[PDB]
C-alpha cells in the first residue's frame, strides 16, 4: 500500500486549498483508498488500531 | 495556440479616447496564471554539510593556487 | 493598464533572479558530492588496504 | 529549478513551460413518470375527508 | 552569465570516505548473442576473386 | 486589480503571489460593429398613415367600415 500511495506525486498546478484533516488534527489527509466491501474488512484485519 | 486569447482570462478594457459605446476597437487585458515549482535547499541544512568545513572566500578568483604543508615526525 | 504591466514585470523579474540564485546553490551542493565521489575509493579494494 | 553545471560546456538556461489544461463537461439524465389523475386531483380542490 | 567559483583541499592524508553497490537496481545490457562481425571493422581487406 | 473577477478560483489558485497568482498577458484588439436600431413611428414613412393603438385586436370581429359620405 505504501508504494501504492508513493507512485503518486504532490506535482500540482494550484498550490494551495484548505486541506481536510483528522479528527485527532494536525496531519492532513493524504488520499482515498476506494476499495470492496470484502477487501475493506480484510484490510482493517491485516493493519490494526 | 488556436485562438490568441483561448486559456486567458479577461480583466480590463481599452477604450478609445472616452468610454462611450463599444464602436471603438478597443483593447482587452487579459491575465494568465503563474507556478513556481521551487523547493528552497540549503547546503548547511542538507546533512551532507557535517562532511566538508566551508569557509566563505570573498576574492577566490584573484588565487592562483593554495596548499598546506604537514610536517610529521616518527 | 501600466500598473498591471509594472507589477508583472517585478513578478517575472524577482522570479527569474531567485531562480538563478536557487540554481547556483543546488550547483554548489553538487560540486562537493561531486568532489566526494571523485575521491572516494570502493570498498572492496579499501577494506584490506585501510 | 535548475542545477548549475561546470563541466557542461554552456550553462544550461533555466526552464519555464506553459500547460494548457482543458475542462472535461459530463451531463447526467434521469426519468420520472407522474399520472394525469395525480396531476388533476391535485388541481382540484378538496371539500371532503 | 552568473559565475561561481569555489575550492576543496583533503585535510587529512589517507582516505576519507568510500563508495560501495548496494543494490543492483537493473541490467542495461543484455546478456545475449551478438558477434561482431570483421567485415565493418576492416573493410578496405578483401580476398583475391 | 486582478481580483474581482473570479468567486473562488482566484482563491484556489493561491494567494501567495510568490509561489503562484495571476499576472498580464498581452493584450487583444477587437472591432466591434455600430449599429442604426429603426422605429417605425421615426421613419418618415409614417406620414403616410394614422397610427392609433388598439389593445385587443380581438375586439374587431366584423372588421366592416362603413363610409358616410355628404357632397
Amino acid at each position: 500500500l505504501s508504494e501504492m500511495v508513493a507512485a503518486v506525486s504532490g506535482e500540482s498546478v494550484l498550490k494551495g486549498v484548505s486541506t481536510y484533516t483528522t479528527a485527532k488534527g494536525g496531519e492532513p489527509v493524504g488520499g482515498v483508498f476506494i476499495v470492496t466491501d470484502n477487501v475493506l474488512r480484510q484490510l482493517l484485519t491485516f493493519l490494526g488500531e | 495556440r488556436q485562438s490568441a486569447a483561448e486559456g486567458l482570462f479577461h480583466s480590463f478594457d481599452l477604450l478609445v479616447g472616452k468610454d462611450a459605446r463599444e464602436a471603438g476597437i478597443k483593447f482587452e487585458v487579459l491575465l494568465g496564471v503563474y507556478t513556481n515549482a521551487i523547493q528552497y535547499v540549503r547546503f548547511l541544512e542538507t546533512a551532507l554539510a557535517v562532511s566538508c568545513v566551508n569557509t566563505e572566500f570573498k576574492d577566490l578568483s584573484r588565487m592562483t593556487d593554495g596548499k598546506i604543508q604537514f610536517r610529521i615526525s616518527v | 493598464v501600466e500598473y498591471a504591466e509594472y507589477v508583472g514585470a517585478v513578478k517575472t523579474v524577482a522570479s527569474a533572479l531567485q531562480f538563478g540564485v536557487d540554481a547556483l546553490e543546488r550547483g554548489l551542493i553538487n560540486t562537493v558530492l561531486s568532489v566526494k565521489l571523485r575521491h572516494a575509493p570502493p570498498m572492496f579494494i579499501l577494506q584490506t588496504l585501510a | 529549478p535548475t542545477i548549475a553545471h561546470g563541466d557542461g560546456r554552456r550553462p544550461s538556461k533555466q526552464r519555464t513551460f506553459i500547460v494548457v489544461k482543458n475542462c472535461h463537461k459530463h451531463h447526467i439524465s434521469t426519468e420520472m413518470e407522474l399520472s394525469m389523475l395525480d396531476l388533476e386531483i391535485l388541481h382540484s380542490i378538496p371539500e371532503t375527508p | 552569465e552568473v559565475h561561481h567559483e569555489m575550492a576543496s583541499i583533503d585535510t587529512g592524508l589517507s582516505y576519507s570516505s568510500t563508495m560501495t553497490p548496494a543494490r543492483v537496481a537493473a541490467i542495461t545490457t543484455d546478456m545475449g548473442i551478438h558477434t561482431q562481425d570483421f567485415f565493418s571493422v576492416f573493410p578496405a581487406e578483401a580476398f583475391g576473386n
